[PDB]
């Protein structure tokens, strides 16, 4: 499933990943494409952070926005 | 306060603004749009003043006597069409296209669609077509924030209340009061002066938050925006609507609709809530007991809009396509009723009485959320 992965500065990352795809998963993905340490990344989907390890159909689907904050 | 004496002040005003005689405005069906563009700009403001003699030339069911009220209606349909590359909208609101570039003239059209909506108000001719709850805020010169970007961006707003909410300098965020901007590569844009090298904290979150908020609500729009409030300005002057709200606005602009209280209970889902739920049954003697004015203020707090489609409330859109009115469990007796107009989802805490949420909500869509 292709999924935006936005930030508050306005940037856009479009990265596809199955709904199986972990959280370290995805912040590991996200290294290939923007060259950001996994560590300093902090994704978090709808109001919630996402916390490394648990699988994304926890928090669910196509073309969703999860917003990166860098540390 | 009383809506009904704000109209009734507000139509006074017009009325020694207004011009005598009349004028001439002749449009076709077929070519609508572009007729009542060459139209109404062919007129200057004051002869746009007087009054508006309409006629659709062979055209069976409309007479040579006013049809301003037909044009007004079928007009505002046709700003809504994707084609004029001027709004983008929903199958079967009115938010600027960002890409109206597109259209070369599109800062002309513009122009016309501020004239045809101050007409509208000055006239006092309803349309059949809406902007945005922040957009009302705009033409009434009202300051926009956070809590409105919920309705256009639900997900960016999601992100910043976490940074409200939550410890930036605890879990030490990299923020600064900067964001992006294209049309050849993408260069920097400070918020505030040198923006771009002042770090977000605790004490400044909030400011960042709301000139964040300010910016995604008309980053790529604002020559559209300033161009729309040249066209308004010249017929109707903005400081005569600033006794109202952006819910009153919408109720002067699209007129007042009777609301089916039957089609609206049949087409309602519930989330940790049932139809025999002692809150949901006072919710339901509580619109019934409140007045068509005070009703639609109530849809309007929960939806973000008092229009309905012509189907009904099992075709009510929301912000990720089809959502029915939701009405959910959230907090405690001691809360203050909130609203979610992007997923059209009214969080209702449990009260422990009738007159209690009578009280509560009442107070919740005159007064609002702060």
């Amino acid at each position: 499933m292709h999924i935006l992965v936005k930030t508050l500065r306005g940037k856009t990352i479009t990265l596809e990943v199955e709904p199986s795809d972990t959280i370290e998963n995805v912040k590991a993905k996200i290294q290939d494409k923007e060259g950001i340490p996994p560590d300093q990344q902090r994704l978090l989907f709808g109001g919630n952070k996402l916390e490394d390890g648990r699988t994304l159909s926890d928090y669910n689907q196509k073309e969703s926005n999860l917003y990166l904050l860098l540390r | 306060r009383d809506f009904k004496a704000k109209v009734q002040y507000f139509r006074f005003w017009c009325q020694q603004l207004a011009m005598p005689q009349h004028i001439k405005i002749t449009v076709t069906r077929k070519t609508l749009f572009e007729d009542s563009f060459q139209q109404i700009m062919s007129f200057s403001p004051q002869d746009l003043r007087r009054r508006l003699w309409v006629i659709f030339p062979g055209e069976e069911g409309l007479d040579y006597g006013g049809v301003a009220r037909e044009w007004f209606f079928l007009l505002s349909h046709e700003v809504s069409n994707p084609m004029y590359c001027l709004f983008e909208y929903a199958g079967k609101c009115l938010q600027i296209n960002p890409a109206s570039y597109i259209n070369p003239d599109h800062l002309k059209y513009f122009r016309f669609i501020g004239r045809f909506i101050a007409m509208a108000l000055f006239h006092g001719k309803f349309i059949d077509t809406g902007f945005s709850l922040p957009f009302y805020k705009r033409i009434l010169n009202k300051p926009v924030g956070l809590k409105d970007l919920e309705s256009i961006d639900p997900e960016f707003y999601n992100s910043l209340i976490w940074v409200k909410e939550n410890n930036i300098e605890e879990c030490d965020l990299e923020m600064y009061f900067s964001v992006d901007k294209e049309l050849g590569e993408i260069k920097s844009h400070d918020l505030k002066p040198n923006g771009g090298n002042i770090l977000v904290t605790e004490e400044n979150k909030e400011e960042y938050i709301r000139m964040v908020a300010e910016w995604r609500l008309s980053r790529g729009v604002e020559e559209q925006t300033q161009a729309f409030f040249e066209g308004f300005n010249e017929i109707l002057p903005q400081q005569y609507l600033q006794y109202f709200d952006a819910k009153e606005l919408e109720v002067l602009l699209c007129g007042m609709q009777e609301i089916d209280l039957n089609d609206w209970q049949r087409h309602a889902i519930y989330r940790r809530y049932a139809r025999t739920s002692k809150q949901i049954m006072w919710f339901w003697q509580f619109v019934k007991e409140i007045d068509n004015e005070k009703r639609m203020r109530l849809l309007q707090f929960v939806t973000g809009t008092c229009r309905l489609p012509v189907g009904g409330f099992a075709d009510l859109m929301g912000s990720n396509g089809p959502q029915k009115f939701c009405i959910e469990k959230v907090g405690k007796e001691n809360w203050l009723p909130r609203s979610h107009t992007c997923f059209n989802r009214l969080d209702l805490p449990p009260y422990k009485s009738y007159e209690q949420l009578k009280e509560k909500l009442l107070f919740a869509i005159e007064e609002t959320e702060g």
